[PDB]
């Protein structure tokens, strides 16, 4: 691998990182013909997250997929890139030398685990209902809720109205609920009724990398049970993310 | 009697304590040149604080050399008890009383017309171990700037037992290095950098020293403005910071850190 | 029941909130006290206990409620509150209406507005619990008496900072206030003893308590400005009465001893 990330770009790979951290414990790498694939996994494979990074600088394979602890390639984002450079590269260890400002340079000799890649079926064309909104809309539906809120419900309210409300499992507990008109968003395609439940830490992971960014994000989901379908796509920016959904007997596995 | 010293703005002296806190317990050391304090761990790391007569207000000590050891978490308690977040203007005064011996150090503060009166018993098991670290048997010497060694120190802490330092004349000129679970990185420092004010390397060295012993430098790192990091023969390590009074007039603060063999 | 309220008034509506961060950081479970009149936040058992004064015909612009006693006694988590009262703040209108959907709530409707033209809203469910009428009598405004000394209360501000640097050497303290306006927060340890010394505190119309310090902090820590009217009533025996009026919101605060 080859890669020399300048400018912005940096931060912006570093907020990518930083997403794919809420969501899994190891980092999977995986140089292609069209950019740089970063992907990961949940614990109880019940999410997953991609990000295609389209040649955002200047890559390079050969003279090749990997993984490391997503925690330990996390230090090196975590404040250190607060920058101008960014080389990684690989020796004999993941090599990721940052050259900072004054001169001053870090290389980063990370060791890992050489494995497989990570499919997953998807198909956001097949998913019957759809919407798509500006990611700093959907960051203000949330904000209502509390932070260590683990689940909610996303539903469609006789209206054309999407609405948010929180999940839980006689200490009874505030359900908060947040109501969004048809005019918030540009698109708004799924049937009165519907609704489904899942993860909103890690949805919250991709809605912070995409409001940054000021990007929009389309979410595609079917029946309560099939896996939900985030999506943002920049110009030269890709990235998408897929959670399970709740059912009836089921816990949540995917 | 036996020691006073007046002081019309604590921080003076507190502020300079709080880069020698990484102990519950410390050792002063009083003479007609000013107080020393110093604070140790595990007989391989030490700070000393001086503080010289010229800065107090009015400064005292009664016949020979005053000893005593005391809590430094307390004290540095008492000192910012009018809290740690006085504006421009407000100023609190000190005066610090000691007799001796057997007897408690006494700390009278006041701001606004509010005076406060501390009674800190004095416990002197002392045992305080003397690094040899002499200037005639130092091989390299370096002197950079704070603001870089922030970011440096900081995100420095990891799974690595040990801080290795490397300095030389050659390519790696100035290399602060780690080895964790994670695995190794590395922090380079260019000859010729703006941060590199002055640079005498004789030869390469390459020491390591336990992290956990050399993590508390930063309360004087972030605290200071120069900092002489230099090493000797023995491998001894010796970290001195210049700290400046909220007067103007500047202060010392020197760490010595033993190898790891 | 009923009860439905209602504000529009930015600087009541803020102003609102932030008495509802206090009492979140004063207590877990709080008692809500709703008179056609005025609301009230009660709570007592370590034996402390507040009580806040708060005209109703104050804040909001629509209220009405009905109890012969006009009077609801609800029990919430003060945590509940706070949250549903905190993105309140960019707000156009706050509505608090009593509800019984799935169970007996007290529903935080708010619209916030935006640059879009349809309205957002978030609803919060605040579970509650009623009184029954058996215990109304035990949640009344606790009595202060003759107060032993009655001075004025020195900058909240710097009692705090001293409040809070004595926590870390004891959990004792000793409080003592005289006639000439001398108040006194004195600690001893068998090893460190601290005594700070306040002079010039008014008091119009010698006392010592053993309160624990850690009490006495949660209340200096929940006043994030400057009284109108800061009153420490003391008695001898075992008692700290704190009067506060800030503004025209009323808080008394009751720390025991031993």
């Amino acid at each position: 691998m080859k890669c020399l990330v300048t400018g912005g770009n940096v931060k912006v790979l570093g907020k990518a990182v930083h997403s794919l951290s809420r969501i899994g414990d190891e980092l999977y790498l995986e140089p292609l013909e069209d950019g740089l694939s970063l992907r990961t996994v949940n614990s109880s494979r019940s999410a997953y997250a991609c990000f295609l990074f389209a040649p955002l600088f200047f890559q390079q394979y050969q003279a090749l997929r990997c993984k490391i602890l997503m925690k330990s390639f996390l230090s090196v984002f975590r404040s250190l890139a607060m920058v101008e450079k960014c080389c990684i590269s690989l020796n004999g260890r993941l090599v990721v030398q940052l050259h900072c400002k004054f001169g001053v340079r870090k290389t980063h000799n990370l060791s890992f685990q050489d494995c497989e890649s990570l499919q997953a079926v998807f198909d956001p064309a097949s998913c019957p209902h759809m919407l798509r909104a500006p990611a700093r809309v959907l960051g203000e539906a949330v904000l209502p809720f509390s932070p260590a809120l683990a689940e909610v419900t996303l539903g469609i309210g006789r209206g054309r109205r999407v609405i948010l409300r929180s999940y839980h499992e006689t200490a009874k507990a505030m359900v908060t609920e947040m109501c969004l008109g048809e005019e918030d968003f540009q698109q708004l395609q799924a049937q009165e009724g519907v609704a489904i439940t899942f993860c909103l830490k890690e949805f919250r992971g991709l809605l912070s990398f995409a409001e940054s960014a000021n990007l929009n994000l389309s979410i595609h989901f079917d029946a309560p049970g099939r896996p939900a379908i985030f999506t943002i796509k920049d110009s030269l920016l890709d990235g998408h993310f897929v959670l399970a959904t709740l059912s009836d007997t089921d816990s949540g596995t995917t | 009697y036996s020691l006073v010293a007046s002081l019309d703005n604590v921080r003076n002296l507190s502020t300079i304590l709080k880069a020698i806190h990484f102990r519950e317990h410390a050792t002063c050391f009083a003479t007609k040149n000013g107080i020393k304090v110093t604070v140790e761990n595990a007989k391989c790391v030490q700070a000393n604080a001086f503080i010289q007569a010229g800065i107090f207000q009015e400064f005292k000590v009664q016949e020979e050399s005053v000893t005593f050891r005391i809590n430094l978490t307390v004290l540095l308690d008492c000192l910012s008890i009018f809290g740690s977040s006085p504006m421009p203007g407000t100023l609190t005064a000190l005066r610090m009383c000691y007799q001796g011996y057997g007897y408690p150090l006494m700390l009278f503060l006041e701001e606004g017309g509010v005076v406060t009166v501390c009674k800190i018993n004095t416990q002197e098991p002392e045992e305080t171990l003397d690094f040899d670290f002499c200037s005639t048997n130092v091989i390299n010497k370096i002197i950079l700037q704070s603001e870089g060694l922030r970011e440096a120190f900081s995100e420095l802490d990891m799974t690595s037992e040990v801080l290795q330092i490397t300095m030389s004349p050659d390519k790696p000129y100035f290399r602060l290095s780690t080895f964790g679970n994670a695995g190794s990185s590395h922090l380079d420092y260019p000859k010729d950098s703006d941060l590199m004010e002055a640079f005498h390397c004789n030869q390469t060295q390459v020491n390591r020293y336990k992290i956990s012993l050399l993590k508390p430098s930063t309360k004087a790192l972030v605290l200071s403005c120069k900092v002489s990091i230099r090493t000797d023969n023995r491998g001894f390590l010796s970290l001195q910071y210049m700290i400046r009074n909220e007067d103007g007039q500047i202060c010392f603060v020197e760490y010595y850190c033993c190898p790891d063999e | 029941m009923k009860f439905r309220a209602k504000i529009v008034d930015g600087a009541c509506l803020n102003h609102f909130t932030r008495i509802s961060n206090m009492i979140a950081k004063l207590a877990k479970t709080c008692t809500l006290r709703i008179s056609p009149d005025k609301l009230n936040f009660i709570l007592c058992d370590g034996g402390v206990s507040m009580w806040c004064e708060l005209e109703q015909e104050n804040f909001f612009n629509e209220f009405q409620m009905e109890g012969e006693n006009n009077e609801i006694y609800l029990e919430l988590t003060s945590e509940n509150l706070s949250r549903a009262l905190k993105t309140a703040q960019n707000a156009r209108a706050l509505k608090i209406k009593l509800t019984n959907k799935h169970f007996p709530c007290l529903t935080v409707s708010v619209e916030l507005l935006s640059m879009s033209s349809s309205s957002r809203i978030v609803t919060h469910d605040i579970p509650i619990k009623v009184i029954p009428r058996k215990l109304w009598k035990d949640l009344q405004e606790p009595v202060v008496p003759d107060p032993d000394v009655s001075i004025y209360l020195p900058v909240l501000k710097t009692m705090k900072s001293v409040v809070e640097k004595m926590k870390n050497i004891s959990n004792h303290l000793v409080i003592e206030a005289n006639l000439d306006g001398e108040l006194n927060l004195k600690i001893e340890t068998e090893l460190v003893c601290v005594t700070t010394h306040f002079k010039d505190l008014g008091n119009p119309p010698m006392a010592e308590v053993h309160i624990d310090i850690r009490k006495l902090l949660q209340f200096l820590a929940g006043q994030q400005v400057n009284p109108t009217k800061a009153l420490c009533n003391i008695v001898n025996n075992k008692m700290v009465h704190f009067d506060l009026l800030h503004e025209d919101v009323s808080l008394q605060y009751f720390i025991p001893a031993l």
